[PDB]
């Protein structure tokens, strides 16, 4: 009789020396932390008006999860983990109308390690104004859920492609979008 | 590249009906295998492959670690639950929707939470065969969408509805479509 | 109101 | 989050009660410690409010109540002991163990005063050195050695001394000075019993 | 155990001093706190992790630096007398279920000249036959003076014992000159002994004190001894 989820995740993958922490509410980040700045990052800024998180906290977390890496790796006898590509999708923010702002949602889902380049393709060539991204999310399985966004002007001129590199594929993958 | 080895943490705390009943799990885990795990409703740490023993062991020796995980019910779910509650538990964001052939589709977006109810009407009756949806999609964004299609090869002097039930509205949203 | 995090654990040696 | 530790310095007779005060501010669920720095040593912690019971027994006779109500968690010890004469330090965290940042009060001196049980005050001469040593004993609990007059003439400040062995305290005080003009008999004025001898 | 280099340091202003704090218990969080009268312990900088440098309450003329993780080193870049005091050095671990390591704690004291430091001069006045007579008690009475800074550390010692019954010592010293800046100390002390314990000849009292002052480092040119930290003691014998 199931009826809410809060998660605390958290993690850090080795030669890459990349971790990460966040919050999670039925599937949403709530927020993140960025162990650059130093800084809670909210997914939504409404949320950093009702609320706060001492970020300092999550960089103390990440630096005993640094060691309990290097702990469990050699109690494993330096065993790799096995890479599981992602399953890419590609679909807009709501139903398209040429001249009308919309925004093309990139779903990176069920992949591990997290380590993935993605590359949005306007006509073949790269996309980068406007873009933006989540950090890797939290699946139950373990594996990893992360979302690109392209804000964009529909046209029966463009075309569009997610390209999504992961050590887990044999070659780049493609998701393609047109206005119908 | 080369091999790479990877640690997750997760703190998982379930709540059933506000807070009348909360679980806590901590889960560790090692290359997407979960180790060992502290399970509010157990009392203490379990291993859940034989790697992560030496973890329970270790841990469930030490009197002050599983006195602090046992409370953490009320000091960390209960607490954080009370943080989000204005802006999570009781977030709304209404559908919009919009009807249009392709087959009618109902689109309905940027609704939350994501518990909706679609139905499809022709000239008053309710249509419950011949519905598709491709199911409730997240945006990842805290805005939820789906398709709900109809098979009908679209006649006129017929009147179609789509009626949307969500907790964002107090009477449903209907938006009918002729030809 | 602020939001509290759970400490990660040291592993067994 | 903070912690105020009102009275900096606190006297409280043996056999007496101890109350060291301690009030926090926390936006979130608190943890307090209390430290002890007895004398010529390190801190030690004293006890602790990992928020499992409100009324916390700690080492050597030590309790706490942690009072959400009144945002207070004050140190009590029914009976003084002259071993409880230090330092004590009020602590708040956010973390259930105190290995996050530990934010610490200003802290507090406990001085314990000696029930004097055969008091009989006095003011002794004693004899490398040019200055010539006077000393002031033996006197009550309630004698307050004042500073001096010459700016020539130096006097320490009241101390005990505990003789276990014997189960003897005494107060004290050290008066010296080179100066020709100075005897045991005024280097102390300012209200010594009429009662001392010499 | 969690220790610090040096217990007490003598430094002229305007200098750059190196507090260091080594800890070998592998813990991944450490901090730097100064003891000072009416202020208790207050958070200069700390370190949750390898480079991880973050403000404490009180930042303001010092640096910190974690390159090691075993090692926490606090910098005063140029050091004024306003920074004179106890520094505690503490370690912990976020996955330990338990808390705080204090260290030893570095006494430091910023002076302007260094001309200025002086070892102290002891020495012990002997019971009053007045006392004995009276009291049947014998205090004999132990004076440190001319010191400066205030880095002493006075003990007594009964036949090659260090005692602590019958011992009080002043809480702090006293200036010799209230007034002045750099005004050297005295302290006193007191060892009270039964009339019999100090009739008895074969019974040997000694008064020590342990000056810290300059360092091997620490230069000089001035004709007296270099200040140097020092043990300087006086005694005296039982008489009948
Ligand atoms: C690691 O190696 C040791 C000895 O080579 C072996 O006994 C142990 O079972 C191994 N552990 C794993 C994780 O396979
Ligand atoms: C991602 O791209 C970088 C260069 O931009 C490359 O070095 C790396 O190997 C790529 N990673 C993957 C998952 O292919």
């Amino acid at each position: 009789k199931e009826e809410h989820v809060i998660i605390q995740a958290e993690f850090y993958l080795n030669p890459d020396q990349s971790g990460e922490f966040m919050f999670d509410f039925d599937g949403d980040e709530i927020f993140h932390v960025d162990m650059a700045k130093k800084e809670t990052v909210w997914r939504l800024e409404e949320f950093g008006r009702f609320a706060s998180f001492e970020a300092q906290g999550a960089l103390a977390n990440i630096a005993v999860d640094k060691a309990n890496l290097e702990i469990m790796t050699k109690r494993s006898n330096y065993t790799p983990i096995t890479n599981v590509p992602p399953e890419v999708t590609v679909l807009t923010n709501s139903p398209v109308e040429l001249r009308e702002p919309n925004v093309l949602i990139c779903f990176i889902d069920k992949f591990t390690p997290p380590v993935v380049n993605v590359t949005w393709l306007r006509n073949g060539k790269p996309v980068t104004t406007g873009v933006s991204e989540t950090v890797f999310l939290p699946r139950e399985d373990h594996l990893f859920r992360k979302f690109h966004y392209l804000p964009f002007l529909p046209s029966t001129e463009d075309v569009y492609d997610c390209r999504v590199e992961h050590w887990g594929l044999d070659e780049p993958l493609l998701k393609h979008w047109e206005f119908d | 590249t080369r091999p790479r080895f990877l640690w997750q943490l997760k703190f998982e705390c379930h709540f059933f009906n506000g807070t009348e009943r909360v679980r806590l799990l901590e889960r560790c885990i090692y290359n997407q295998e979960e180790s060992v795990r502290f399970d509010s409703d157990v009392g203490e740490y379990r291993a859940v492959t034989e790697l992560g023993r030496p973890d329970a062991e270790y841990w469930n020796s030490q009197k002050d670690l599983l006195e602090q995980r046992r409370a953490a019910v009320d000091t960390y779910c209960r607490h954080n639950y009370g943080v989000g509650e204005s802006f999570t538990v009781q977030r709304r964001v209404e559908p919009k929707v919009t009807v249009y052939p392709s087959l009618l589709v109902c689109s309905v977006s940027g609704f939350y939470p994501g518990s909706i109810e679609v139905r499809w009407f022709r000239n008053g009756q309710e249509e419950k065969a011949g519905v598709v949806s491709t199911g409730l999609i997240q945006n990842g964004d805290w805005t939820f969408q789906t398709l709900v299609m109809l098979e009908t090869v679209p006649r006129s002097g017929e009147v179609y509805t789509c009626q949307v039930e969500h907790p964002s509205v107090t009477s449903p949203l209907t938006v009918e479509w002729r030809a | 109101p602020k939001y509290v995090k759970q400490n990660t654990l040291k592993l067994a040696t | 989050q903070s912690v105020t530790q009102l009275g900096s310095h606190v006297s409280v007779s043996e056999g007496a009660l101890v109350l060291l005060r301690c009030n926090y501010s926390s936006s979130v669920p608190p943890y307090l410690f209390w430290y002890v720095q007895y004398p010529n040593q390190g801190l030690q912690l004293l006890l602790k409010y990992t928020s499992a019971a409100t009324l916390v027994k700690g080492i050597n006779g030590f309790e706490a109540e942690f009072k959400k109500s009144e945002t207070s968690f004050h140190l009590t010890k029914p009976s003084a002991h002259m071993s409880d004469a230090a330092e004590y330090f009020c602590a708040v965290s956010e973390s259930p163990f105190g290995n996050e940042k530990l934010t610490f009060g200003t802290g507090t001196r406990l001085t314990i005063i000696p029930n004097i049980q055969n008091p009989d005050p006095a003011v002794y001469q004693l004899r490398s050195s040019d200055k010539s040593v006077c000393l002031f004993t033996d006197f009550d609990s309630q004698t307050n050695v004042s500073q001096s007059k010459d700016s020539d003439v130096y006097i320490t400040d009241k101390t005990v001394l505990d003789m276990r062995s014997m189960d003897f305290k005494s107060n004290s005080a050290v008066a010296w000075s080179n100066k020709s003009d100075f005897a045991c008999a005024n280097a102390f004025n300012n209200s010594i019993i009429p009662e001392d001898t010499f | 155990k969690v220790t610090q280099s040096s217990r007490y340091l003598v430094k002229r202003t305007g200098e750059k001093v190196f507090l260091e704090c080594v800890q070998d218990m592998d813990h991944e969080n450490m901090f730097w706190y100064r003891q000072d009268p009416g202020l208790g312990l207050r958070l200069i900088y700390f370190s949750y992790d390898v480079k991880m440098k973050e403000k404490g309450d009180i930042p303001e003329g010092y640096s910190v630096s974690r390159e090691k993780k075993e090692r926490f080193s606090l910098i005063l870049e140029s050091a004024s007398t306003n920074q004179t005091s106890m520094y505690l050095c503490a370690s912990s671990s976020t996955g330990l279920p338990y808390g705080y390591t204090f260290g030893s704690g570095t006494r430091l004291t910023v002076v302007e000249d260094l001309n200025k430091v002086f070892p102290p001069e002891v020495a012990v006045f002997e019971p009053s036959e007045a006392e004995i007579s009276h009291t049947q008690k014998a205090t004999l009475v132990c004076l440190a003076t001319g010191f400066f800074p205030d880095h002493v550390e006075l003990s007594w010692w009964v036949n090659g014992k260090e005692v602590h019954s019958g011992v009080s010592t002043d809480p702090q010293p006293l200036k010799e000159q209230p007034a002045l800046n750099d005004s050297r100390y005295s302290l006193s002390s007191r060892l009270r002994v039964s009339a019999t314990f100090w009739q008895n000849p074969r019974n040997h009292f000694r008064c020590q004190v342990q000056f810290y002052g300059l360092s091997e480092n620490d230069e000089w040119t001035q004709d007296r001894a270099k200040p140097v930290t020092q043990i300087v003691s006086a005694e005296a014998w039982g008489r009948a």
